[PDB]
């Protein structure tokens, strides 16, 4: 995962326009409705019962925002990725006990979220520049795995 | 498998697609190339450049299966038969491109259908696309 | 689909395991955690010690499950339909956990079953473990 | 990758042991058996049509032992598999246009052959640390694709 100037620039552009706490309820959201088995790690968030439930779900929208505000400020550490998410991956592993692979299904739909908010403007390159960043993140998520 | 609301919601979301069915196949092909590098593996006799003749053909062929397949939702193992025989026989892409194609279509879909790309609809055309995939790498061995 | 030659190269197969499946079992889950360390994440209530008795009935389930799929390798979504419905509905691992086991599993075999793991006994092998993992994973949405 | 100091003694050590011959005419040839659409890559190879064809054949068995060589290679550069294996990477990309999936279904044949050969003495342990060597080999296989 090395992303070129030019889709540095695109990134930190595009997501300038992000609203951050926004996107990460509907992409949390959208994994919990696309991929209903990883309701398994939020039993406690109360009703998941239906797509509106999942996606209106407050406990939801709350913990998007955590996990895209961790995504943002790794944005700014792009060429040291693993470094970033070492702590959060230890705690992912030893603590939360999360599946690392929830991780690459969690950056595709935070890619697919930024099409949908986006439309046109997220253009392919611009798309191949975050999902480099997307498949980073989760890697370096996964790093500490043991 | 895919249920009534699944069916419903594919055959809404395709049909909006409408007369953009071969422009997405294409994009989505597009997208996939860029993101996915590894998937250009399997067209080394293609440009695959923005613009290119041959990625747009492959994007309608791509699209009208689809199309078929919206068709005849209830029959997609016959309905696809003949495609699946050719990916198991010469096209022989390993199952794991087809997850990259198909988020392609995703990011696609959700570019140009804000309104109709809901949680539940994205939901559905993804279970529909792995049913498709899973259809055309039926017959590998 | 599973031919009848790959029926009979895994009833031969299993057969030949016979009482030793619940063993074997065990092995390919202490292979998988090893090997995999990601797939501890679904056994954080487990003890997980060195020939921890919990790993090892819980290794005969896993092989008990198995041996009644090869008795009933005709009709194996009816056959499992109940651990199907707890695999959808409570136990939720990630598709991608059922390869690793299956890859354990066949490990555990060669390591094994030196006379009987032939190339196409091990194709047999592997399309059985990836169809029960199919049918474990059908119901999940 | 992450070799600790007592799985590199364990791996050199099995390896030490290793009939290349066998070891990599079984892993060619039950990739092109177990995984049969692999066999698109082959071709010139001659008669693929059948198992004991296939595991026969002289041209499988003399590449397999090849590919060993590129992997006691890599066993003996377990600390910069990417410098290793970028020639090969950019051959495969460049010039073959192997998809890199088929080399984690190569690595796991390989562990089959191995776990084959050395029966009981293909430990857990032992496991653990070849699954680490061909994840390792894959993935700089893969490095200089583009
Ligand atoms: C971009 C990827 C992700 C990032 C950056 C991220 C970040 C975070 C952060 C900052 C926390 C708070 C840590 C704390 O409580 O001390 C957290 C908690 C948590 N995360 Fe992750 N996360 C990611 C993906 C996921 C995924 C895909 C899942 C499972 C589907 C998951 C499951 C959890 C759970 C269960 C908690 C604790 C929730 C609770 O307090 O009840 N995470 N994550
Ligand atoms: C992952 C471990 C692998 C290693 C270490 C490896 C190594 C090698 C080496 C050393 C060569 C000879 C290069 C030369 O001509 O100078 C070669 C050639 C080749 N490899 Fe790989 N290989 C691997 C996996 C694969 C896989 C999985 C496939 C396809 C499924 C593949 C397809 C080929 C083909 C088609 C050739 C050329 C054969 C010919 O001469 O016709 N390789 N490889
Ligand atoms: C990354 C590779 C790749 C994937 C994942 C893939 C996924 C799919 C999917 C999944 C949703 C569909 C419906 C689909 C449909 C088609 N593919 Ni795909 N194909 C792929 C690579 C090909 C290749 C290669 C060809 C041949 C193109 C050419 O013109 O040579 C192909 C040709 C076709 C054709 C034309 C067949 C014919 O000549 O009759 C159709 C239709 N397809 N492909
Ligand atoms: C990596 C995780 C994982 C995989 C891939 C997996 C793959 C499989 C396969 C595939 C060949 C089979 C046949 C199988 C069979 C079983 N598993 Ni699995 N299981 C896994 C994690 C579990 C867990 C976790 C449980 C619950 C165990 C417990 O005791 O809490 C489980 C429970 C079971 C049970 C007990 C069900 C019951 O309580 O009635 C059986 C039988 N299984 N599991």
């Amino acid at each position: 995962v090395h992303l070129t100037p030019e889709e540095k620039s695109a990134v930190t552009a595009l997501w300038g326009k992000v609203n951050v706490d926004e996107v990460g309820g509907e992409a949390l959201g959208r994994l919990l409705v696309v991929y209903p088995w990883t309701q398994r790690f939020f039993e406690s968030f109360g009703d998941l019962s239906t797509p509106d439930a999942v996606m209106g779900n407050p406990k939801v929208k709350a913990h998007g925002k955590k996990v895209l505000g961790a995504f943002s400020d790794g944005l700014a550490h792009l060429d040291n990725l693993k470094g970033t998410f070492a702590t959060l991956s230890e705690l992912h592993c030893d603590k939360l006990h999360v599946d690392p692979e929830n991780f690459r299904l969690l950056g595709n739909v935070l890619v697919c979220v930024l099409a949908h908010h986006f439309g046109k403007e997220f253009t392919p390159p611009v798309q191949a520049a975050y999902q480099k960043v997307v498949a980073g993140v989760a890697n370096a998520l996964a790093h500490k795995y043991h | 498998v895919l249920s009534p609301a699944d069916k419903t919601n594919v055959k809404a979301a395709w049909g909006k697609v409408g007369a953009h069915a071969g422009e997405y196949g294409a994009e989505a092909l597009e997208r996939m190339f860029l993101s996915f590098p590894t998937t250009k593996t399997y067209f080394p006799h293609f440009d695959l450049s923005h613009g290119s003749a041959q990625v747009k053909g492959h994007g309608k062929k791509v699209a009208d299966a689809l199309t078929n397949a919206v068709a005849h939702v209830d029959d997609m193992p016959n309905a696809l038969s003949a495609l699946s025989d050719l990916h198991a026989h010469k096209l022989r892409v390993d199952p794991v491109n087809f997850k990259l194609l198909s988020h392609c279509l995703l990011v696609t879909l959700a570019a140009h259908l804000p309104a109709e790309f809901t949680p539940a609809v994205h939901a559905s055309l993804d279970k529909f696309l792995a049913s498709v995939s899973t259809v055309l790498t039926s017959k590998y061995r």
